[PDB]
């Protein structure tokens, strides 16, 4: 009898622990593997896939398709703000239900570079330009285009090619950021300003629409798995 | 018939042994990192180049 | 495994246009932040480890529980095995169409006295039995029925005060993987049961007291915990939105896309 | 000289040429193929109709209107009444297939619009009421497109499917459907779109009538908007080509 | 590791002056006792081991405890994680501005009967659950709420009579180290909460009974114990003087420098 | 594959992409640069803000009408109220700079018009 | 089953003991170190630093 | 005393488990084997043997 | 241990008759499905392991039980050993 | 005096040791696969060929 | 994959092994003695000599 001493932590059941256990059905025979297209080895390969962003949450439109559409209309003056939303991919209502939004909510910490892909769905003849700005925190969301200039902005132009890519770089004083809302690490702001008013021929429709996309670059990473507040329950399902 | 591997650090070895006769009794494999995004991003037949326009 | 490096870049003037692409190709642009701005050489030691499937699906979870007593109407508890009777586990498996893994079961059993006028109640250590019945096997209708002899069926005898019992099970499916979503009927006439309910026959799980244990009534509580291992996955998909309703089918109650906020310009949630 | 806007596809007899399009999204990256003998199960020798099966079909074109919610088809049973692929479906207990979907909607330069062509493996639709399940007649129709409904479906005692678009019938966010393979028909820079789907299923072969493993969905995000005087009626047309079909277990004629 | 040797010295007459220096340079003189007197060669085997940081910070310590009962108003106990709600541990960490280490948690749980008139009380073995909730996660408002399923969140099931449970946690901070002292606000307007309270969001810790366990009421006691390991430190500072007051801030009540004594010449304390 | 219609310019943070344009007229043929030490005068060490300065700015857009005669800006004092280049202008007695001007006016295919963008060194009115 | 005998001292919790315990969050990722001025490896390096002495304690 | 920690699953009795146990009658002597015709090493060798089929179940 | 492979076969016309035999010999025909029809080459990875005697007879089983009390008539339980 | 063998898989080694002095204390042997159907099927003196008629 | 080191004595070896896959599970390191007082005492730019006057 090899002498031995139990240590604190015996006869406990830990949720995340790693241990070996005796099999309940010895020498069971396993069916062979098959080659199934689309094998995921890691969740990060989901986080790089594009997804639509319900940029317009206003009012009761969240029950219709119009939640995904951004109105763009010819004005009589330039410098009006197209839209804007805060960057809090796990908290802010914008990204909340997105694809990237779901995967984050399981994780507490993250860092990387979020790409925003925009695509102009308007009429083929109408053209236009736009100013996509990103203002790091330290001041409120800029309320005038002249103020949006001093951020990091990509002047983007409609034309033969359609899609655009605004790559939000990674600027923070820490390595990671809370996915849950906190004022300490708060992310920043994003705006879109008319660079030059939409020009439309005659007989072509005045108003257009612009859809937004979200993806994570190849430097993206997450940490510290947790529960997701979204899904509810009452009593066991039947 | 032991085996040796590396822990998870940031800035070592551990000795593991399988005690049972059934594969399903072995401990979980946490360390497989292999990743190939090409099966979701870039699912096109004609390979596209970043530095060039998409539709030419 | 490690994050990729962000390579530095100076200014640029040139006809090559990284910042433009066409998403109509269904092709996510690979552009990295060094393309649209100036960037300094930076080494990243961040690791993607904890995002792997294994660490994502592997945590113990409480799928279900029952109550069975020491006397009266219900002397044993019976449950068919489906993961879908618990919300938060079922959702974690609905990302992946086809999943493959080896369950690791752990039970947690507790006892509770019940109010009664019985005099001179003196406890003794209870003993719980947990029996698994693969499909088609005999089904006990009474606690003393012969089936509890378990000439074959894997069974576990447990005692209060000891550690919680644990057993591991290998991959039991017929096909090459479990199927979370199945579109079709069970009958060639496209009639009968629709949905995944047809694929799932896992057998049944039972439990009982071995001995009365005292004069006074005693109610017990059992809890099951899955811990998937060796996981493989295929064909990811969108997470579920609307709250669950039934365990046999995907039926849902229509609900909005997201939460709301004030006018588009407004920068804060409401 | 060359162009990336133009593509020509040839299978069997039929051929489809398009002078404005994008590349061809291929599956998850697995080009469809026959069955290697490592994974085989059925010990009968499989039939390989090849040209008799592999070719393009054209279903009924469906109108597209400003309010039109969208549409869905079920591939394993759509073609069932068309061609030998409909015949070779009824006489076999097993089949293995992969699909090339080609959607064609064109418009002039003055028509705004955007469509979403996704191909969803194993789309499982809910029911109107919570207790029942959809009837086999509602989820399917021969060669005919079933369409969504823009507003919630009142829940009676019927078997009707839940047709709300924003839940896409599966109770998920419609904005997220792009994880599956897809392409964007966009009246600006595009004309037609294309998808190639390899065979996806839990088991190496399957019965065709029981289990519909691949669902096709076309959902407009930005409705059709055009000034008056331009032509009103713009149809959408779908083209569906099986690839590398195989069959086993010849039996009598019917499904029951 | 060993003490340095004291080297012998004979008499001295010379213009080199070890015994003099200038402290205005902020430079502690290195003079050793052999300089100002005659000294014999002596070997010292004393070791500085037990003065290392590791042995200094590593001891288990009771940070906090709660009370939760088996019935009535309070059926579970909730606590946010801060070291600063216990005096003697908090002081040991206030030497060092920036600390880095890996916690090792150990819980000690005890049960106590409560006075009641209930008849025929017969105990059964209780089972305690301890659940950790990283920040932002769902918060249970009732004992039977779905959140206790712990589909993800690390949770521990424990039983009376067994050994005290133990689990180790790695370094959880966002930055390159924990921060004991932080001067600044949480808001760019220099408003809102001031002090270290802003940096600290560790999540929350919960506990409950799994089963009622008896008819009569039972109150339980849980205790947490930190045991830092692998410690690293930076930028030492003066120990705290005045008694603590609040756990969120450094606020103090002004108190004298030291104790007192009689006239300077007096050689004994009073 | 390539095109001469398209151009992408990147300085510091900002970036300007245009899918329809012509080539970039460069000065008189001298690409802008720092000051070689042969011609230097000031003996203090010069500040080189680089990214803090070099980047694109966007002034107020001005309407263009059928009768609109034209416009002029003065570069050395325009930016003076914008960004660090406005700040680093007020705190120094000397500066040396060169300008990249990018003018953006788009219209549909049905709009006639022609503009003239000239950059005139030392225009004395 | 390798035969074994518990010894006195099992199932006890000692304050100063040294033992290994299973990690509660497997494969967690640790942020890299930084180089911070003034790294203390030992308390003795505090004990050599000068400090003022309240030599006059008289009265108030 | 080699330090050790029990894991969940101790002191349980599993029906199908594989473990070693101490013999109750040490050094017992086993009678030698005999060569008996018809040694089954596997049940599959039963499953290949013909058997009659009650094809007619009608009535009594 | 592994299942045997099913070897492929083309058509056949020949005087060798696999499909016929005589069971009166008390001899189970060894005919494999490739003989009476056309067959594709197939590898089987199925294993016969769990059908071995060892896994068949080895499971714990409850043969019997008794009741004996702490006082009164029956203070002990006796049982002869038969399965 | 350990020993090494292979687990049961489908698409590894385990270390076992015998701790007792009695054969009946050793663990069960689950792995013996040897099979020879000839002792039930084909119990005839004259070996019969599949490809030929039974009674000639 | 064991390791050997020395105990703490005054006037021997112990065998330790890491059983877990996570660095934070390894036992504490009590033995690191490295010390360099120069980072608190003597924090001056001009190195000063004991044997000489401070301010010359
Ligand atoms: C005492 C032995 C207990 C054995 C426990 C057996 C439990 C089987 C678990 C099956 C797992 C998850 C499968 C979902 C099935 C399906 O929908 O196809
Ligand atoms: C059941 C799992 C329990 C997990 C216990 C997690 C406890 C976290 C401990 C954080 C440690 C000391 C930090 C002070 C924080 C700060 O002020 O920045």
């Amino acid at each position: 009898g090899l002498p031995t001493m139990n240590t604190p932590g015996s006869c406990q059941f830990l949720t995340s622990d790693d241990f070996q256990s005796p099999s309940a059905m010895p020498q069971y025979d396993v069916t062979p593997e098959m080659r199934i297209p689309g094998e995921v080895k890691n969740l990060m390969e989901i986080a790089e896939v594009d997804s639509v962003v319900p940029v317009q949450n206003v009012g009761e439109k969240v029950n219709s398709m119009e939640a995904y559409q951004i109105p763009v209309r010819s004005n009589e003056g330039s410098g009006t703000q197209v839209f804007g939303f805060p960057l809090q991919p796990g908290y802010s209502s914008v990204f909340s239900r997105t694809l990237l939004g779901e995967i984050l909510n399981y994780y507490t910490h993250w860092s990387g570079s979020i790409k925003l892909t925009f695509m102009f769905c308007g009429s083929a003849m109408a053209t236009g330009k736009f100013l996509l700005a990103y203002s790091p925190p330290g001041a409120g969301a800029p309320t005038k285009r002249v103020d949006a200039m001093l951020g990091t902005h990509v002047v983007w132009d409609v034309g033969l090619q359609s899609s655009c890519v605004l790559c939000i770089p990674w600027i923070s004083q820490t390595h990671y950021r809370y996915v849950a809302s906190d004022e300490y690490t708060a992310g920043g702001f994003i705006t879109c300003w008319y660079q030059t008013n939409i020009v439309v021929p005659a007989d072509a429709q005045s108003s257009c629409y612009i859809m937004c996309f979200v993806s994570a670059c190849n430097d993206f990473s997450v940490r510290l798995l947790k529960d997701t507040p979204f899904i509810s329950q009452e009593n066991f399902f039947q | 018939g032991a085996q040796v591997s590396t822990q998870k650090t940031g800035a070592i070895h551990y000795t593991n042994i399988n005690y049972y006769k059934d594969a399903a009794s072995n401990s979980a494999n946490r360390q497989d990192f292999t990743q190939d995004p090409s099966k979701f991003t870039e699912p096109v037949k004609d390979i596209m180049i970043k530095s060039l326009p998409a539709l030419n | 495994g490690r994050v990729a490096d962000t390579v530095g870049t100076g200014p640029t003037n040139s006809e090559a246009i990284p910042a433009l692409t066409a998403a109509e190709t269904g092709h996510t642009s690979q552009v990295v932040p060094s393309d649209t701005m100036q960037t300094r050489h930076v080494k990243n030691y961040h690791s993607r480890s904890e995002s792997t499937i294994e660490n994502f699906l592997c945590r113990s979870a409480c799928v279900y529980f029952t109550e069975y007593e020491n006397s009266g109407a219900k002397r044993y508890a019976e449950w068919v095995i489906t993961p879908r009777q618990a919300a938060q586990l079922r959702r974690k498996l609905e990302f992946f169409t086809y999943v493959r893994f080896d369950l690791e079961l752990t039970f947690v059993i507790t006892s509770t006295q019940q109010p009664s006028t019985t005099q001179n109640q003196d406890a003794q250590i209870l003993t719980h039995q947990i029996m698994y019945v693969p499909p088609g096997g005999p089904v006990p209708d009474k606690v003393d029925s012969y089936v509890w002899q378990t000439s074959t069926n894997p069974s576990v005898f447990w005692t209060e005060g000891n550690a919680p019992p644990r057993m591991s099970v290998p991959f039991l499916s017929i096909g090459n993987a479990y199927s979370n979503f199945y579109d079709g009927w069970s009958e060639f006439s496209r009639n009968g049961v629709y949905g995944i309910n047809t694929l799932n026959n896992m057998g049944t799980l039972y439990a009982r007291h071995v001995n009365a244990g005292s004069t006074g009534p005693i109610k017990s509580t059992i809890r099951i915990y899955f811990k998937p291992k060796h996981v493989k996955a295929w064909i990811p998909r969108p997470p579920r939105l609307c709250q669950y309703e039934k365990a046999k089918n995907v039926n849902f109650q229509p609900s909005g896309v997201t939460t709301t906020r004030q006018s588009i310009t407004t920068m804060t949630n409401t | 000289g060359y162009s990336d806007r133009v593509r020509s596809i040839t299978l069997g007899n039929s051929t489809i040429t398009t002078q404005e399009c994008a590349n061809v999204v291929v599956g998850y990256g697995v080009w469809p193929d026959y069955l290697k003998d490592s994974e085989a199960t059925a010990e009968d020798q499989p039939t390989q109709p090849d040209v008799a099966t592999c070719r393009f079909y054209t279903l009924d074109s469906v109108q597209w209107q400003k309010t039109s919610p969208g549409w869905w088809w079920k591939l394993p049973d759509a073609l069932s009444n068309l061609g030998l692929f409909g015949q070779n479906m009824q006489y076999h207990y097993l089949g293995r297939t992969g699909y090339t979907i080609h959607v064609q909607c064109n418009a002039s330069k003055f028509h705004q619009g955007c469509l979403l062509v996704v191909c969803v493996p194993e789309a499982e639709m809910g029911c109107a009421t919570l207790n029942n399940t959809p009837s086999s007649a509602e989820l399917l129709g021969g060669d005919t497109a079933k369409e969504f409904a823009d507003k919630p479906v009142a829940s009676g005692s019927n078997k009707l499917v839940q047709r709300v678009v924003y839940n896409a019938g599966m109770g998920v966010g419609v904005g997220n459907l792009t994880i599956f393979p897809h392409q964007w028909i966009n009246l600006r820079t595009n004309n037609s779109a294309t998808i190639v789907m390899p065979y996806t299923n839990s088991v190496p072969m399957d019965n065709m009538f029981r289990h519909n493993n691949v669902t096709l969905m076309v959902i407009p995000f930005v409705p059709l908007d055009y000034c008056p005087g331009s032509t009103t009626y713009v149809p959408i047309t779908v083209t569906i080509a099986p690839m590398c079909a195989e069959y086993n277990g010849l039996r009598l004629a019917g499904h029951q």
